[PDB]
């Protein structure tokens, strides 16, 4: 859902609904620490410094803002996948007659040639 | 006696002196190759009893470098 | 177990030493490409899931261990190469191979649609920066532009054509899941559909149509002749096509039958001109139209007989015309030009090379089973059962494979070598590796084909 | 053995009645390099043989049946039809090998009569004709490459001609 | 391409014109021949000679394609014919020898009967 | 000790990277651990080890 | 005018100053590099690896179908009179139309 109906406008994570318990080392959050690390190793290609691995150890401050960010990105991801399908699943249960079941069946196919 | 059409030889006949040394250095394994179904028993023919069907190698006949 | 340890390259060519460089990248990568045919190769009845859909595993793909097998071999004849220029230009184009061989892995191994066609176009951005530049000859923006400009053209219709099959039958994802596709009813709505899925894939595997996008890039030689079998990898890379026909429309055969008679033509036509060509590497650019070509044929049929051949091809081809690269490549360090004429001599000057000229000449025509037989007969004895006339066409063809590899031969093997006063040394340790590591694979795969050789196999 | 079927037992005896001269070139040569090499060889590999002493059973073959066929479990859904697609594809591989043992049968007649050829044997030559014309129509054969989707298609085809004719008639 | 008579010798005659016609001919024969005399006698070189006469053979080939073709007249149209036209000339044989086949595997099979391969 | 480990560093990753490879690709079976006893094509019952095998 | 364009010089290794050598510059480097690891995987990947190929791991049921196919064979044909293929994967399909 893009307008909220149940949710708060303007949250800061979500504060609403804080239980789906966030992903710890995930490989996810590898990619983006990895990005830190990276932004640290083009910035010394900007200003002329003597080794892009072994140079300046300003990089932490790199590494570290794209981990906080990012898990905070991460877990607004987590949140609004969950309301999308808790949306998506109550809408079944309360209408019923919109969803239609069938299994099992013994149907004729066209088969090709050649 | 003359002194005939030279060729480089000395690069040509190098490189298959190269080549050999490492094949050799690697024919030693082939050589045990041999002697892995000579004196290590191959597989026989046999119906399966009920009691395991995979210990180590599950299904394999022939050479005993294949389990 | 396949991935990681590629990615680990790139922080090992950089960390290293300037006087390096070059025996860490080649050592470390031949022992990757061994535990490749260590695990891949194991398959039940219907080949099972690696892991989770990032990277899967192989059903009809022993092509990976082709590009494992190329991982090390497109670092040895750009050796030659690089060499004159800065040692931080030379750590470039070594990590634009090794993401190369990263994209390469992750097409073959990933049994998707979705997520295979933002790697299928993903493998022409370094090989753009490869081709445009240490170009030695001029026109590199005009086969560059051309490089792109036919692939793109093709292959951005997938956007339109793979997003519309997902949102109305299930989803594309894992292949395996792939059994709710529904038999095409086949209208004119439905055209547009079937010609976009094709015509991505009629671009990288050349016609008679739309095939000017390989003698350019080709004849236009990158890096030496190590980036021409990466170009040659990019044909083979267009797989996808095993995939597509199989499974997205199995009913639609009748829009396929005027593809086949175009690519028909594409073997009479192509091989007309590989005949009285100049450029050396221009006769290896235009005999690899028709060798692929054969595989396009094959697929469109969809027998279970022609993919067998198809997949043979794939193999075949791969191993073949890369190692005729690289007695191109041979000839252009030592006399500077890629003329056939001016070129001429072996044997007398060329003693141990001459040999390796003759096996892989021999290849492109059928010889004793080594993959080539398993290969084009298979495609020959296929086609008749499609049509009898086919054979009338397709034998015509067979007189022609002679014709490239032969006229080769002869223009080379002429004793004079007047004008010419280079080529001292006839081959280096290296040079004679380059050769052997291409045929000798090949000859191994006589006692075995069936890791060559595997659709329901 | 057991399976393969071939001939019964071979006859192979010499007489050798006209001329005396050096008895026989055949006869004398197979005498002397049957222990000269042949002998050698005979125990060089009951040497090996008696040498394993210990060795594996182990399992072979493989059980696993049946678990509900493809012509049973209908709409598209990953849980049912997984299962039943493996046990299709399983019966196709082992058919393109069933094939092939009916094919040597046919290779055993031609060698061992040689001269009859098609006068005799007719057994061989009845089974083969039966099973291919089977495998034609059931197995693919025509129906493109390998599918269990597709396979159920290609069985009501054969279904429906089998109904419209019988009706008619 | 041979004539009624074989050239070789056939019609020739002194006259001025030609005796002059010789002497242009080996005007270059010679001026080509020395520029090379002076590049091959010589243990200094040691490589492969360029020659530009050469180089512009295989230029012939490989270049010159699109400053050609802006007289495209006719004589494009008829390439054209043996080149689009040869593939729609198979169109009416592949199919009329399908439709031959398709029409027997339904009515009056014509297939053998010890067919098992594809 | 100092000849080797100053001379050699970048040489001992690749080998490491295959090692690390070989153990972040298995560990991903333990995020599919549905259909292990279940579905019978291999299924067997467990008479001494937890969960047939991994 | 060129100005600076020409600088093209040819240069080729061959064998003065290298005695017999594949890699340029120093007879160290070429000797542990061009002869040794070059020469490494010609020992692992194609005599260690010529082993693997398709022979010893079974190979997708190529040695399998064959001790399964002939106890199937004899099996059918003593009890059966239908020799493996007569309907195949099909009892009692739900009509047809």
């Amino acid at each position: 859902x893009x307008x909220x109906x149940x949710x708060x406008x303007x949250x800061x994570x979500x504060x609403x609904x804080x239980x789906x318990x966030x992903x710890x080392x995930x490989p996810r959050l590898a990619f983006v620490g990895f990005l830190g690390y990276c932004s640290g190793l083009i910035d010394n290609a900007i200003r002329r410094r003597p080794v892009l691995l072994a140079g300046l150890h300003r990089q932490l401050l790199y590494i570290t803002s794209f981990v906080f960010v990012g898990y905070y990105l991460l877990k607004r991801q987590d949140y609004m996948y969950a309301v999308r399908d808790h949306d998506m699943f109550s809408y079944i249960k309360s209408h019923x007659x919109x969803x239609x079941x069938x299994x099992x069946x013994x149907x004729x196919x066209x088969x090709x040639x050649x | 006696r003359l002194f005939i059409i030279k060729p480089s030889g000395f690069y040509d006949k190098r490189f298959l002196k190269l080549l050999r040394f490492y094949i050799l250095l690697t024919g030693i394994p082939v050589a045990i190759g041999i002697t892995l179904i000579n004196v290590x028993x191959x597989x026989x023919x046999x119906x399966x009893x009920x009691x395991x069907x995979x210990x180590x190698x599950x299904x394999x006949x022939x050479x005993x470098x294949x389990x | 177990k396949y991935i990681i340890p590629t990615i680990m390259l790139m922080p090992l060519t950089w960390l290293s030493k300037n006087n390096m460089i070059w025996v860490n990248s080649t050592a470390h990568s031949l022992l990757i490409s061994f535990t490749s045919l260590l695990l891949m190769n194991q398959f039940g009845d219907n080949s099972l899931n690696f892991s989770l859909l990032f990277f899967s595993d192989s059903l009809s793909t022993p092509l990976l261990i082709l590009t494992m097998w190329l991982l090390p071999l497109m670092l040895m004849a750009s050796q030659h190469h690089l060499s004159k220029e800065n040692l931080t230009r030379k750590k470039l184009f070594i990590t634009m191979l090794i993401s190369l061989q990263l994209f390469l892995i992750m097409t073959f191994t990933a049994m998707e649609l979705i997520l295979f066609y933002i790697l299928f176009e993903a493998t022409l951005v370094p090989t753009l920066i490869i081709i445009t530049r240490w170009g030695n000859q001029t026109e590199r923006l005009n086969a560059g532009l051309y490089f792109l400009f036919y692939t793109l053209a093709g292959s951005l219709p997938l956007l339109v054509a793979l997003i519309y099959i997902q949102n109305t039958v299930g989803s594309l994802n894992f292949l395996m899941l792939q059994y709710w596709v529904q038999p095409v009813h086949n209208s004119w709505s439905n055209v547009f559909m079937w010609l976009a899925c094709m015509m991505a894939f009629m671009v990288k595997m050349p016609l008679y149509g739309l095939h000017l996008w390989l003698p350019k890039a080709h004849v236009e030689a990158p890096i030496a002749g190590s980036m021409v079998l990466a170009a040659v990898l990019l044909k083979l890379g267009g797989y996808g096509m095993l995939r597509i026909t199989l499974i997205l429309n199995p009913m639609t055969d009748f829009m396929a039958y005027p593809f086949i008679m175009l690519s028909l033509w594409g073997m009479i036509m192509t091989s007309s001109i590989c005949l009285r060509q100049t450029d050396l590497k221009s006769l290896i650019a235009y005999s690899s139209v028709s060798h692929m070509a054969l595989v396009i044929v094959a697929i469109l049929i969809q027998t279970p007989w022609s993919y067998m051949g198809a997949t043979a091809l794939m193999i075949a081809h791969g191993l073949t015309s890369s190692m005729l690269f690289c007695l191109a490549n041979s000839n252009y360090e030592r006399i500077h030009s890629r003329t056939m004429i001016l070129a001429r001599g072996l044997q007398t000057l060329l003693p141990l090379m001459a040999t390796w000229w003759l096996l892989a000449s021999l290849t492109n025509l059928a010889l004793p089973p080594t993959i080539n037989l398993i290969g084009e007969l298979f495609v020959v004895m296929s086609t008749f059962s499609w049509s009898n006339i086919t054979i009338i066409l397709m034998g015509v063809n067979m007189v022609i494979t002679a014709l490239y590899s032969l006229y080769m031969l002869i223009m080379t093997q002429r004793g004079k070598y007047t004008y010419h006063i280079n080529n001292i040394s006839p081959s280096f340790t290296r040079e004679n590796a380059l050769m052997s590591l291409h045929i000798l694979p090949l000859l191994l795969l006589t006692l075995n084909p069936k890791i060559i050789l595997g659709p329901l196999y | 053995x057991x399976x393969x079927x071939x001939x019964x037992x071979x006859x192979x005896x010499x007489x050798x009645x006209x001329x005396x001269x050096x008895x026989x070139x055949x006869x004398x040569x197979x005498x002397x390099x049957x222990x000269x090499x042949x002998x050698x060889x005979x125990x060089x590999x009951x040497x090996x043989x008696x040498x394993x002493x210990x060795x594996x059973x182990x399992x072979x073959x493989x059980x696993x049946x049946x678990x509900x066929x493809x012509x049973x479990c209908q709409e598209k859904d990953v849980l049912c039809m997984f299962e039943a697609e493996m046990q299709w594809r399983r019966d196709y591989k082992v058919d393109q090998e069933i094939v092939n043992i009916i094919q040597e049968r046919l290779k055993a007649c031609q060698q061992r009569e040689g001269e009859s050829h098609r006068q005799n044997c007719a057994k061989e030559l009845e089974q083969f004709t039966q099973v291919v014309k089977a495998y034609q129509d059931r197995y693919x054969x025509x129906x493109x490459x390998x599918x269990x989707x597709x396979x159920x298609x290609x069985x009501x085809x054969x279904x429906x001609x089998x109904x419209x004719x019988x009706x008619x008639x | 391409x041979x004539x009624x008579x074989x050239x070789x010798x056939x019609x020739x005659x002194x006259x001025x014109x030609x005796x002059x016609x010789q002497a242009e001919r080996l005007a270059i024969r010679s001026r080509l021949k020395r520029e090379y005399q002076l590049q091959y006698y010589d243990p200094s070189r040691r490589g492969v000679i360029e020659d530009p006469a050469l180089v512009r053979w295989t230029y012939a080939r490989s270049a010159n394609i699109y400053p050609n073709f802006r007289p495209n007249t006719k004589t494009s149209l008829l390439g054209a014919l043996f080149g689009i036209g040869p593939l729609v000339f198979w169109y009416y044989v592949f199919k009329t020898d399908r439709d031959r086949k398709e029409k027997l595997i339904q009515e009056g099979k014509l297939d053998r009967t010890f067919n098992i391969s594809y | 000790l100092l000849q080797v480990v100053r001379d050699h560093w970048v040489h001992v990753l690749v080998p490491m990277g295959f090692v690390f490879g070989y153990y972040l690709d298995r560990k991903n079976d333990e995020k599919l651990t549905a259909f292990r006893n279940k579905s019978l094509l291999y299924k067997r019952e467990l008479k001494p080890n937890e969960e047939v095998t991994w | 005018r060129w100005q600076e364009d020409p600088e093209p010089e040819d240069e080729n290794l061959y064998e003065k100053n290298p005695d017999s050598h594949g890699y340029d510059k120093d007879p160290a480097v070429d000797i542990w590099n061009m002869r040794v690891v070059f020469f490494f995987g010609f020992s692992i990947v194609l005599v260690l690896g010529s082993t693997f190929v398709a022979y010893l791991p079974d190979y997708r049921m190529q040695e399998w179908a064959r001790r399964e196919a002939e106890r199937l064979v004899k099996y059918r044909e003593a009890h059966g009179l239908p020799i493996m293929e007569s309907n195949c994967f099909d009892p009692s399909k739900i009509q047809l139309p």
